[PDB]
């Protein structure tokens, strides 16, 4: 059992507590979604591999430009996310997000994830995008972000649903095991 | 923590925590906003007892059963007393309006209208200035505690030997010394998260939605103010690389 430090950073309603909290409660939250989300150490087995794999947010760092860089020391892995539903979450992530994780991990394997898959398929979520000339941010212009930023890899899930949830934190794990 | 406080935050929330014929009797948007007031107090308890484990398991362990260079120790856990402190006075105060508000006859049923108010004295006045001064010298001494960590757990077999043993229990599993320093780092960014979503369902009595949102406006002024305040020390720093 070796020790992984995993990172998840995004925009303010990229979906990471969500995404963090359907993870690492083994319940789903039917009742009530925490607002914030601590810390947790997952148990996680990876191609025969076991890891123990500490999960942090950085939800509320996204203003102090100072007190944010305090999360970053020993990880392993950072999984940068942005909301399917949001497009201008996305344009973040090579102007801002990208440099930033380049800059305090070097050489620390990023995989971009697309949260909120299911708002594709959302009438509510097409019919207010369309109002500002948007649509649903589109699996290709998801991988050209990734493959743009030299990600390690792009991943979509739904925490919402569940799909692709698992596979984000096992494939992360990989990425933190590699050298 | 204690017995007592964890059985009444054992729940997932405060419409699992209350009896079920108390949660009937009020309306959703209260459900909504005690969820969210609950929630603040829970993660309130968590982080106070994150501090007993720095100051009574890890710091005074280490003083009683290691022999360290003096100073060591304090490089480790910078203003642990102090915070404990602060946090553990509003840990007092939360607790207690909790108390007020229980029906007679039960220990679990309570709505807790006025928060607003207590969240503006906590972060107002001599008790923010302390807390801003306070999170200014922990998070400016965040990354030379880590690095002093792993320094002596690479080096020393006996500080390594303290760590296992008193780490070992399942339910110190996300809280070891590293970890604690995140933890504690983190809350601060936390709690204008927690009070805009009280907010969002405290619109009912005007007086209320005013203070939560004075509230808010004051955990962002010192937010903005320890983020100001920090400048990291490093571990063995030399005078002209502190002054270009
Ligand atoms: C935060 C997110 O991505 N989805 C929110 C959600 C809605 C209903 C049930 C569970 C979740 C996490």
């Amino acid at each position: 059992a070796i020790r992984k430090k995993l990172v998840i950073v995004g925009d303010g309603a990229c979906g990471k507590t969500c995404l963090l909290i359907v993870f690492s409660k083994d319940q789903f939250p039917e009742v009530y979604v925490p607002t914030v989300f601590e810390n947790y150490v997952a148990d996680i087995e990876v191609d025969g591999k076991q890891v123990e794999l500490a999960l942090w947010d950085t939800a509320g760092q996204e203003d102090y430009d100072r007190l944010r860089p305090l999360s970053y020391p020993d990880t392993d892995v950072i999984l940068m996310c942005f909301s399917i539903d949001s497009p201008d979450s996305l344009e973040n992530i090579p102007e801002k997000w990208t440099p930033e994780v380049k800059h305090f991990c070097p050489n620390v394997p990023i995989i971009l994830v697309g949260n909120k898959k299911d708002l594709r398929n959302d009438e509510h979520t097409r019919r207010e995008l369309a109002k500002m000339k948007q649509e649903p941010v589109k699996p290709e212009e998801g991988r050209d972000m990734a493959n743009r930023i030299g990600a390690f890899g792009y991943m979509e899930c739904s925490a919402k649903t569940k799909d692709g949830v698992r596979e984000v934190f096992e494939m992360a794990t990989r990425a933190a095991l590699q050298a | 923590s204690m017995e007592m406080d964890e059985k009444d935050f054992a729940a997932d929330s405060w419409s699992l925590a209350v009896d079920s014929s108390f949660l009937q009797q009020h309306k959703k948007e209260v459900m909504k906003q005690q969820d969210v007031i609950y929630e603040l107090i829970q993660t309130e308890l968590h982080h106070v007892r994150t501090l007993k484990i720095m100051t009574r398991l890890f710091r005074t362990g280490m003083l009683e059963e290691l022999h360290l260079e003096p100073g060591v120790v304090q490089g480790l856990f910078p203003c642990v007393d102090e915070l404990s402190d602060i946090h553990t006075r509003f840990l007092s105060q939360l607790l207690e309006r909790r108390r007020q508000a229980l029906c007679p006859g039960s220990t679990r049923n309570f709505v807790i209208h006025r928060l607003g108010d207590l969240l503006i004295s906590q972060f107002s006045g001599p008790s923010a200035e302390q807390m801003c001064k306070t999170y200014s010298e922990f998070c400016s001494r965040h990354s030379k505690a880590l690095k002093l960590y792993k320094e002596l757990y690479a080096r020393d077999k006996r500080f390594q030997q303290f760590i296992r043993k008193v780490t070992r229990p399942a339910v110190l599993k996300r809280h070891g010394v590293q970890e604690c320093i995140l933890l504690v780092t983190q809350r601060i960014t936390k709690y204008p998260l927690l009070i805009s979503r009280i907010l969002q369902h405290s619109h009912g009595i005007e007086e209320e939605r005013q203070d939560l949102t004075t509230a808010l406006g004051l955990v962002k002024e010192l937010l903005s103010n320890v983020d100001e305040g920090i400048y990291q020390l490093e571990k063995g720093a030399r005078l002209q690389e502190i002054y270009n």
